[PDB]
RNA sequence: ACAAAGAGAACGUUUAUAUGUAAUUGUACUAUAUUU
């Protein structure tokens, strides 16, 4: 039995899931070609325009799933064209690909009949103006200027706009010199090896300047009442520098010694370290005390670097003016961040076959799958480290 | 569904048994519409499958007396599972739907 | 031709159902040959066969097939304009004399 | 749209003659009107009024078994006239020739002049 | 805002995260798809209110003590809560979707993971690209009960659809809108079993289906046969 | 072009051609039949394959009917091959106004619908009632309630199979409605008619002049 | 055009009805009346 009123029932009333392609290779050829058609340039892509994030990506891919990335056969090859991806981008060539296969800068001459010179754009018959004409002025005499050394990030650092390589032919470029380079002047520089001979150092990225300030330990928004334990250390330093020689009472609040900075935290977080620096006093025995804490300091360091060069830009910008030295990121010369990245690429590719935990440090994903497989006891100073480097500007954030 | 209709084919419908006899007695030439190829189209698809979910059923009473008496050897609730494994059942949803058994029948009680 | 076609269960393919072809209303069609359907969706397919039967000119071009005394010699089911059978001049000949008339 | 077009110009009879002024017919008539208009006006060629609808004479002995035919119990008034509409034909004798109207009441007449004695019912 | 042209599907195939390890304890998270929000919805509440009024905000209805009213803020505001904010998101974010599912994103998911009410979706995938794929095996013993019954499906009418695909735009209006059965335009969700009562192909099969048994049943009585050479007798009389 | 023109609709026969279109489903416009393979199959042949039996078989006459097309003349020898215009005369004529009246269509019940306002039956299972229109049609069909009571749907409900009259003719005048419902009273009270209901006239007619 | 009838009036339509000048029109008993 059913009860029906009546005048009732009117009946009328992106994110791609992240799966590893080892499953996906039904042969051994296509593997390739998802490693190198898509994954090698994708490498050449970020080699030719900027290096600095060529890092960040590793992060995101492993995160898809690919196998060996972070293992040499990529560094051997990044490392290789982040140097030479600027040697044609100074030539002058923005598009690094001339097809799918091969560069653009190994199109040769003629054709396909050609074995060693190539064929120019008027940008780069212009680009190479600045490059003979800095030879001039560096035989002249006066100072080389090297107009791309002006440039940068957003342009020309100098608040200035950037003309065109293409330069219009009634707006020739004004030399306070008077050294004139036109077109018969770049005419016989052609073949790569016998134009990579003349300025080599005008081009070459120099890394030697830096050639390492990462496998030291360094901080970026920290102080020295820059502590987790803002009553016990930063107190117990004062005891530490009423104590000192040269005792100065902590009246003051000017940060100490960068390498020393990462030393108050590992007596900070750990305490084991807070109290057996807790009954100890002396200057000298707070930073000798603890060679463990300072022999296994590259483990602390690498998930410093990996950790803050992976998630954004915006770390690694910081990152890079963390280590490298900066003020801003946007007002740099180019040559520099092309030295900035090659150090950053110069140690990737040791600290992860020779540190063998440096290896799953790296193709880890997880903050936590690293401690259980790397160095557990460096990690919690180390996680302590990026729990404090935030907790400086977030009173600027507020 | 609402299909513009003339005020004859409103008529039609009663005689012919509902929306699904009065598109399917006419043909094409007959039914002028191109609504009634929308939706011809998908009362013929929406037969031939309840023609499917009935024979999925007479294919079910067919699993449930090669069962029913596999059912029947209680000499341990353990191999009850051993009982639905030789016919793939889940003796998980089985003893829920008898634990219903317990509650769905005495709930009329 | 994958409607109403039985699905053997270990194979999981259409096993051959000798009675499908026979049930087949085949349609027409301009890439294609003809196209067997099942007789239950030929429906669908009423004017692509009135299409086909038509003869593929615009009426007006073979009108004169249809205004003059030739409209009872030439076919014009669904304005197939075409030819019906004729006798030739020597069969109806000797179908006349055969019948000595 | 309320009504679709009301008041179409053809209603004003538009000489759009094929000969005249070009135009083909309207879309509105067919593009093949089998018969013309003069065929479906004389309904004398087409409705059995003092007309032999029966082409074929029979002789004698193929009058008597023609009736050979005829069903067991069949009356001649069950079978009613045509209507108007329909128009009457006669195929000569066929499977059923009794049932057609026309055969029927001609079948017969053919009997009266070839004595042959027509042994079902009249017109009752 | 429909189709992307590679709207990846749901898709519950099954590829286990790398840290997921026994599924983060597995049967933690083998629970329903919304049984794994369930948690989210006590976790992201949990992401507020003593966790950013802890240190940095005011959310909590004052009221007239000068004190939270409600016993949390509108909740509302926390499901649609966008962390604008680089690090009070992350803040954020080292707690519910990196704390407990290790699934670490991409810059590009962080890029898009910009408000919980997306970042939610996130946290959907993972698990249910982990969700392990059904063993679709029949012990063949069940299936000689099924592969010998005289009454079998058709199955191969989804082809007899009206096909409907074309720029998808507009396969979205038709959900706010009442239109998708309009104009003959019908949607089509397959099914198991159908409504016993008034559906006129349903009952419409069981007569034929229960005429099938009595047919049945006089093959086995022998009389078909006997029928079948009742015409023959019949057929060679003369 | 075509590839393949379609063969004629209805060539089963040997002997004689097919009929015309639309008779057999097709369109309207010839009052003949052809079928190219019937003649240009020569006539020993087409002799052959019959027999004298099977060929008064197919030259079959339906004169006055059409064989294919049920109640209908055959529009073989009609005026005009299309079919009728009279027998299929639209709901409204010419300049008849649109006085359709409510019309009630039966329905089998498949549910003891219980009204709430009169605690009334609408009806018990398998139980045909004449209910209004738009009930039937947005509240009683949607709702598994009930179904519409064609002859065929009586023989799938093991029911037994009476005749309704149901939309037959649809009633355009309030008149020619109240006549179909007087058609209805005797398909349904068949005994109420075929002799007296029940003569009260002739039965002791001044019965109680006697005993109070 | 609007209202009215008709359909348990989600609307589409077909009849019966006087509105605006909408807007065009035009308006000097054998008798002995009448055609304005």
């Amino acid at each position: 039995v059913i009860s029906y009123k009546a005048g009732d029932y009117h009946l009328v009333p992106w994110f791609r899931p992240y799966d590893l392609q080892d499953g996906c290779f039904d042969r051994d050829h296509e593997r390739l070609s998802y490693r190198f058609y898509n994954l090698e340039t994708k490498v050449i892509w970020k080699a030719f325009d900027t290096p600095e994030l060529i890092g960040m990506l590793l992060h995101d891919e492993t995160v898809k799933g690919n196998s060996g990335m972070y293992a040499p056969d990529m560094l051997d090859a990044a490392l290789h064209y982040t140097r030479e991806a600027r040697y044609w981008r100074c030539i002058g060539i923005t598009k690094p690909f001339y097809d799918r296969n091969t560069l653009r800068a190994h199109c040769w001459e003629d054709n396909g009949l050609q074995v060693g010179t190539l064929v120019m754009s008027q940008a780069m018959r212009h680009a190479l103006m600045d490059l003979e004409r800095a030879v001039r002025r560096k035989e002249l005499g006066l100072e080389p200027n090297y107009l791309w050394d002006r440039w940068g990030p957003i342009g020309f650092i100098d608040g200035a706009r950037a003309d065109y390589l293409p330069r219009f032919e009634h707006n020739p470029y004004v030399d306070p010199d008077g050294v004139d380079v036109t077109e018969i002047d770049v005419l016989p520089f052609n073949t790569h090896e016998q134009i990579r001979e003349r300025y080599r150092d005008f081009i070459e990225p120099d890394t030697a300047p830096f050639e390492e300030v990462f496998r030291s330990p360094s901080h970026g928004s920290l102080t020295t009442l820059a502590d987790i334990p803002n009553a016990s250390v930063v107190a117990l330093y004062k005891d530490l520098k009423l104590k000192a020689g040269t005792p100065v009472a902590g009246d003051a609040v000017e940060l100490a010694p960068a390498d020393v900075r990462t030393l108050f935290y590992l007596s900070a977080n750990p305490e084991w370290r807070a109290v057996a620096d807790g009954k100890a006093s002396w200057e000298e025995v707070v930073d000798a005390m603890q060679p463990v804490q300072a022999e296994l300091d590259e483990k602390i360091d690498a998930a410093r670097l990996l950790q803050n060069t992976r998630h954004n830009a915006e770390r690694v910008r910081a990152f890079f003016e963390e280590k490298c030295g900066f003020h801003d990121f946007m007002y740099t010369p180019d040559k520099t961040i092309t030295a900035a990245v090659l150090c950053y690429l110069t140690e990737l590719r040791r600290i992860c076959t020779e540190t063998a935990w440096g290896a799953a440090l790296a193709k880890c994903l997880t903050d936590m799958e690293r401690v259980q497989g790397m160095g557990r006891d460096a990690f919690l100073v180390y996680r302590h480290i990026e729990d404090a480097i935030l907790d400086k500007k977030r009173r600027l954030w507020a | 569904v609402q299909v513009p209709m003339v005020e004859a084919a409103m008529f039609e419908i009663e005689k012919d048994g509902g929306f699904d006899n009065f598109i399917l007695k006419r043909s094409g030439p007959e039914l002028r519409s191109t609504y009634g190829e929308r939706i011809r189209r998908h009362l013929l698809v929406r037969q031939k499958e309840t023609q499917k979910n009935f024979v999925l059923d007479q294919q079910a009473k067919a699993l449930a007396e090669v069962t029913q008496a596999e059912l029947m050897k209680a000499t341990s609730e353990e191999e009850l599972d051993a009982v639905l494994a030789k016919y793939g059942m889940d003796a998980e949803e089985f003893k829920r739907l008898m634990a219903k058994r317990v509650m769905e029948q005495r709930k009329s009680v | 031709v994958h409607a109403n076609r039985y699905v053997d269960h270990d194979t999981y393919e259409e096993k051959y159902d000798p009675h499908w072809e026979h049930n087949a209303h085949l349609v027409p069609d301009q890439q294609f040959y003809n196209i067997p359907v099942p007789k239950e969706y030929k429906d669908a397919y009423w004017w692509r066969d009135l299409q086909a039967r038509r003869v593929q000119c615009p009426t007006e071009w073979v009108h004169f097939r249809m205004h003059t005394k030739d409209k009872l010699k030439y076919d014009f089911q669904d304005l197939a304009f075409r030819k019906k059978f004729e006798y030739s001049y020597e069969d109806v000949v000797a179908n006349a004399k055969d019948m000595c008339s | 749209e309320t009504t679709p077009v009301k008041y179409v110009p053809e209603m004003l009879n538009i000489q759009n003659a094929k000969w005249w002024n070009g135009r083909g017919k309207p879309v509105y008539r067919s593009t093949y009107n089998e018969k013309s208009w003069l065929e479906k006006a004389r309904w004398g060629a087409f409705t059995k009024g003092s007309r032999p609808v029966m082409r074929q004479r029979y002789s004698a002995a193929a009058l008597k078994e023609a009736l050979e035919m005829v069903p067991e119990g069949f009356e001649t008034c069950d079978v009613p006239r045509p209507p108007q509409r329909i128009r009457a034909q006669s195929e000569g004798v066929v499977g059923r020739w009794y049932t057609n109207y026309w055969t029927l009441h001609s079948v017969r007449y053919q009997c009266q002049l070839a004595g042959v004695e027509w042994q079902f019912g009249e017109r009752q | 805002n429909v189709a992307p042209a590679d709207y990846v599907p749901p898709s519950p195939r099954g590829i286990r995260p790398a840290a997921w390890d026994d599924e983060f304890a597995d049967v933690v998270l083998s629970m329903s798809d919304e049984e794994i929000q369930s948690y989210l919805l006590d976790k992201l509440t949990e992401v507020i209110f003593a966790e950013t009024q802890r240190d940095g905000y005011e959310l909590r209805r004052l009221d007239f003590e000068g004190k939270p009213l409600t016993e949390l803020p509108e909740r509302r505001i926390i499901e649609n809560f966008v962390f604008e904010e680089e690090t009070l998101r992350e803040r954020v974010l080292d707690r519910v979707v990196e704390g407990v599912f290790r699934l670490v994103p991409t810059s590009t998911d962080r890029l898009e993971l910009k408000s919980v009410a997306n970042i939610i979706d996130f946290v959907l995938t993972h698990v249910t690209v982990a969700r392990k794929p059904l063993q679709h095996e029949i012990p063949e013993a069940a299936r000689t009960v099924m592969r010998s019954h005289p009454l079998q499906p058709q199955l191969g009418f989804v082809h007899a659809l009206p096909t409907d695909n074309r720029d998808a735009v507009v396969q979205e209006w038709e959900r706010m809108h009442h239109l998708d059965w309009q104009f003959g335009k019908a949607v089509y969700e397959p099914r198991s079993a159908e409504n016993e009562r008034g559906n006129l192909t349903w009952l419409r099969e069981v007569r034929h289906h229960e005429a099938r048994e009595a047919f049945q049943a006089d093959v086995d009585s022998g009389e078909a046969r006997r029928r079948h050479m009742a015409k023959i007798k019949a057929a060679a009389q003369v | 072009v075509a590839p393949w023109v379609p063969p004629p609709r209805h060539d089963v026969k040997v002997t004689m051609p097919p009929p015309p279109g639309g008779e057999v489903g097709g369109s309207y416009g010839v009052s003949t039949g052809y079928s190219d393979r019937l003649a240009r199959t020569p006539y020993w042949k087409r002799m052959a394959l019959s027999t004298y039996a099977l060929r008064m078989k197919e030259n079959e006459t339906r004169y006055p009917m059409s064989p294919h097309r049920e109640g209908e003349y055959d529009l073989r020898y009609t005026v005009t091959a299309y079919p009728d215009h009279i027998k299929h005369r639209p709901l409204l004529e010419i300049g008849e106004a649109h006085q359709i009246p409510t019309i009630e269509i039966p329905v089998i019940f498949l549910v003891n619908l219980w009204d709430e306002e009169r605690l009334t039956w609408f009806g018990r299972q398998y139980e045909t009632v004449y209910v209004n229109r738009n009930v039937a049609r947005e509240e009683l069909l949607p709702q598994r309630y009930a179904i519409y009571a064609t002859e065929e749907a009586y023989k799938l409900l093991g029911l037994p199979v009476v005749n309704h009259s149901i939309h037959e003719e649809i009633p355009k005048t309030p008149h020619a409605y109240k006549k179909l419902l007087e058609k209805q009273s005797y398909t349904e009270e068949r005994w109420k008619y075929t002799i007296e209901y029940l003569f009260r006239k002739y039965e002791a007619d001044p019965p109680e002049l006697q005993d109070k």
